[PDB]
RNA sequence: UGGGGAAAGGUUCCAUGUGAACAGCGGUUGGACAUGGGUUAGUCGAUCCUAAGCCAUAGGGAAGUUCCGUUUCAAAGGGGCACUCGUGCCCCGUGUGGCGAAAGGGAAGCCGGUUAAUAUUCCGGCACCUGGAUGUGGGUUUUGCGCGGCAACGCAACUGAACGCGGAGACGACGGCGGGGGCCCCGGGCAGAGUUCUCUUUUCUUCUUAACGGUCUAUCACCCUGGAAACAGUUUGUCUGGAGAUAGGGUUUAAUGGCCGGAAGAGCCCGACACUUCUGUCGGGUCCGGUGCGCUCUCGACGUCCCUUGAAAAUCCGCGGGAGGGAAUAAUUCUCACGCCAGGUCGUACUCAUAACCGCAGCAGGUCCCCAAGGUGAACAGCCUCUGGUUGAUAGAACAAUGUAG
RNA sequence: GUGAAGCCAGAGGAAACUCUGGUGGAGGCUCGCAGCGGUUCUGACGUGCAAAUCGAUCGUCAAAUCUGAGCAUGGGGGCGAA
């Protein structure tokens, strides 16, 4: 039932002084200081968390290999994939409507 | 098992602020906490977020409306006038 | 506690095959209302 | 005596405006060639609420006619616009709710909002929740348009001013009572330091012109002349009449 | 510390320029034999359950580096 | 990747090229 | 009335010795007097960034000390290459200062031992981060810049300039519910101790596993087949479904979960021999389950309230685009494994209070935080106890009046 | 401690709609520890522990509550729920 103390000079509970209790091979109760929890990146359009990418603090992403930071397809990051399919369909149909609109206007109205 | 005769939703105010003043607030609280059917997706899930913002919980659309109601009588009357005026004059 | 006990029993009966879904769903809403006092009262009602 | 309360507000030390949580002001786009001769369109990204104000704001994204980038703007949102809507601005824009087109290309009887006093100042008139202005008539020669303001006054503005069709959202905000002292405090705590407020009759003669006495009373006429020295204007200033408004108001 | 799964690549580790030393610890109670080698960055450990193959392993490794026995109650 | 990461890599290639030219 | 800190104090810390003075009585004792000694960092802070706010520059006032002004009526900047040699060329351009937080944002260290006095710093063991140089192994290529799965996506690697888009940093209060670590509680076993007129297979104590890695898993969510009214699934709390439910099979964010290294060689508990001391040596043991509206910290999914909607910057990554460059006998701008070198400056002793700070003082006053055992009990109520800490406030004798408190 | 909206089940009625039992957990609501304040005894002391303290009894206690550091306002001026 031994009580514990901090190990640094900051005595205040200020969302950056985070501790957890561990038991040591010497049979004592100490305090171990830990960092914050990373947040998962979100999608560009819908805003949901992308699957297959870990959640870390912004500095740790510089030490990890490329294949662990992306997904092998067009717009691998920042887009969920459901939104990617919508882009493909929407882009194709819009251009098709442009072809018929220009032929109709150029032919049926400039025949004179 | 009705728990109230006439006070209704404004029973959290107890015996304060006078009987008449409680009636006016009840008129306005009832209509802002209710749910309305979405005009785009059709589901019955539209609720107020801010003083003049209403958003659907299913299709995520966001629309600007009245303070305590999705639409106001003055604004509704103007759309019909504008629609009728536009289409006869230019077509 | 009582709600968890009654709901757990109903899942066991449906999977084994003692009752079908139409009777299961009706009993579920009867249990949500204060109908069955304890486990013994519910199984007795099922037999009848 | 000392300096009275309403003289101190001009020094701007404690009675300033709280502005940490406000992101940007609400204005139109600058007048450019594209909007003077044709039209352009933009997407509505978000409908947001900013503190200290009703009339929720809207964020609109336009392109750039000369450079490879896009510019975001901030308008005041009319009732009925929704996220993803296409809105158009220019001289030849269609006449629907949310569009922005010059006040000349508008038939009489329509309601608009955020009208420019002069072409290019990006919105001055009618920009409060549930308010609008009405066009009355045109003068095709020496182009000038008659409008009616929310207060009832009439004005003449140049024919090139701009306006956005419809009614400012926010509806009837001021109907339900505040009903609680705390609710009034929260409303003003994000605007200015003006709550609470002390009656001048309860002060001492050194503090306010209404001063002290053995009974709480003013002691002299409460109507103050138009041209009086600062520190004297405490009451009804330049009042034309007084008392309960029974009949109709001749002024229009 | 890092496991070495098999025998074949453990001798590959010991035939390196920076293999400073090695040691042997034996657990009589569980009939287990551990081979440890100290490199520049890590300390690789290889675990053998049998005792007969241990003798062959001891002589196969290169003779340059030393091998110790890790007695009980190492002095402070 | 940030510019300093790219600057380091291109500086290495330039040094490697000069040694080959110096040898040949 | 325990164990450690922020502000403030500045040697008060430790050892040896001591006549006077001080410690409102004494004094061999002391926070007093005299003489010596004591504070080690790539990982903990400052150093970096901005907030409210302050001050230079362009300009305008004032007889003047100086007042205003912070992007404003300003010709205001920074990027690359090659030359024997610096001194020669070529692009972009809307913008263009500093100060300001030991509680905000933030690259990286754990265990055991050690001194009269310091240690996440010293010693031993085992690790990590940034910056700068370079070599081997493996990968790719004669179809010049990888394969697999219908799919969500997977793996040890697997070109990518200008410009552009997006994410993380980045955020309110309260309510019940579920998972994990620590503490408390119960049963069995091996050791040692207390009690014994009588009873008690009895009562008490030890039985521990760090950072850092490998491997198998854990709510939400997403994908494939199919087509639901006798409507179904389902939370303590009525939400979900032809905009595709139930059901069957898969992918993925999240260990303070299981096993292995580190690691028993450590630490702890007993027993047997040694002796002025420098000195010790050798034996054993270091387990197995259960329980909950328990206490505390943390994570996840829901819900309520608003005329209140709850900061910014440095820094880091992905994508669109296609500039440049490159082999058939090797070349290689391969974010994979291993290997070589370096990490400057200042603070670190001790108190944090019925004696080390402020009240004229060794003053019943005032002064910001962390950890939190057993019983009774609704309970951080009151009363008793264990670990730990004190026994310090001038004393001896007698019991009239009048007093303060009960 | 009390138990507002929303929700489930049963009963009555031609209808409009009404009764009964649960679930849920709102409020500048309430009893009451620590903190903050200072009504009465017109108590103690009144060359005091103290140039404002001590004891018993009291007011509020999830909200107009309490509080640390950084910055702003300077004398006929500031600030003021007065
Ligand atoms: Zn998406
Ligand atoms: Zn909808």
């Amino acid at each position: 039932p031994t009580r514990v103390t901090y190990r640094r000079r900051n005595p205040y509970n200020t969302t950056s002084n985070r501790t957890r209790v561990i038991k040591t091979p010497g049979g004592q109760l100490r305090v171990l200081h830990i960092k914050k929890r990373g947040t998962a990146p979100k999608c560009g359009d819908c805003g949901i968390k992308l699957p297959g990418i870990p959640a870390l603090r912004p500095r740790e992403y510089a030490t990890i290999s490329k294949p662990k930071k992306t997904v092998q397809r067009a717009y691998g990051g920042s887009r969920c994939g459901n939104c990617v399919r919508d882009r493909i369909i929407r882009a194709f149909l819009i251009e098709e409507q442009k072809i018929v609109k220009k032929v109709l206007k150029e032919q049926s109205q400039a025949e004179k | 098992s009705k728990r109230t005769k006439k006070v209704g939703i404004s029973g959290k105010y107890g015996t304060r602020y006078g009987a008449s003043l409680r009636k006016l607030v009840k008129k306005q609280e009832v209509t802002q906490h209710a749910r309305y059917t979405c005009t785009f997706c059709g589901k019955n899930s539209v609720r107020r977020t801010a003083v003049g913002i209403w958003s659907c919980k299913s299709c995520k659309k966001t629309m600007a409306g009245g303070a305590y109601t999705v639409s106001t009588p003055a604004a509704a009357a103007m759309r019909s006038t504008l629609r009728r005026l536009r289409e006869i004059t230019e077509a | 506690r009582r709600q968890r006990v009654l709901r757990r029993l109903l899942v066991k009966y449906r999977a084994s095959g003692k009752i079908d879904k139409h009777l299961y769903h009706e009993l579920y809403h009867l249990a949500k209302g204060n109908t069955f006092k304890h486990k013994r009262a519910l199984v007795e009602h099922i037999h009848r | 005596g000392r300096v009275i309360r309403n003289q101190r507000k001009g020094r701007g030390s404690v009675f300033t405006a709280h502005t940490r949580l406000r992101k940007a002001p609400a204005k139109f786009r600058p007048l450019d060639y594209a909007e003077r001769h044709g039209y352009i369109r933009g997407i509505v990204k978000e409908i947001i609420h900013d503190p200290g104000r009703g009339a929720p704001l809207a964020r609109v994204v336009f392109r750039s006619p000369y450079k490879y980038k896009q510019i975001t703007e901030t308008f005041i949102a009319n009732e009925g616009m929704y996220t993803g809507q296409f809105i158009y601005a220019g001289k030849n824009a269609a006449l629907t709710v949310g569009n922005i087109l010059p006040l000349s290309s508008v038939p009489e009887g329509t309601v608009v909002s955020n009208v420019e006093e002069k072409p290019g100042d990006r919105g001055a008139l009618g920009r409060t929740s549930g308010n609008y202005v009405t066009v009355v008539g045109h003068n095709p020669d020496e182009g000038k348009t008659r409008i009616k303001l929310p207060s009832g006054a009439k004005k003449v503005v140049p024919s090139s001013s701009r306006g956005m069709i419809g009614i400012v959202a926010g509806g009837g905000r001021t109907d339900k009572p505040l009903l609680k002292a705390s609710r009034a405090k929260h409303k003003f705590a994000v605007k200015r330091n003006r709550w609470p407020k002390t009656r001048g009759v309860a002060m001492n003669p050194v503090d306010h012109p209404h001063g002290g006495g053995n009974h709480q009373h003013i002691g002299k006429a409460s109507t103050i002349s138009r041209y009086a020295a600062q520190g004297q204007k405490a009451g009804l200033i330049a009042a034309r009449r007084t008392g309960l408004l029974r009949g109709t108001q001749k002024t229009k | 510390p890092q496991e070495v799964s098999d025998i074949k690549k453990f001798i590959e580790i010991c035939r390196r320029k920076d293999a400073s030393s090695a040691r042997i610890k034996k657990n009589p109670k569980t009939q287990q034999i551990k081979f440890k080698v100290r490199c520049q960055r890590f300390l690789y450990t290889l675990v053998l359950k049998d005792s007969d193959k241990a003798e062959k392993l001891k002589q196969s490794l290169p003779p340059n580096l030393q091998i110790k026995d890790v007695p009980k109650r190492n002095k402070r | 990747m940030r510019a300093k990461w790219r600057k380091k890599r291109t500086r290495r290639l330039k040094r490697k090229r000069r040694k080959v030219r110096a040898r040949s």
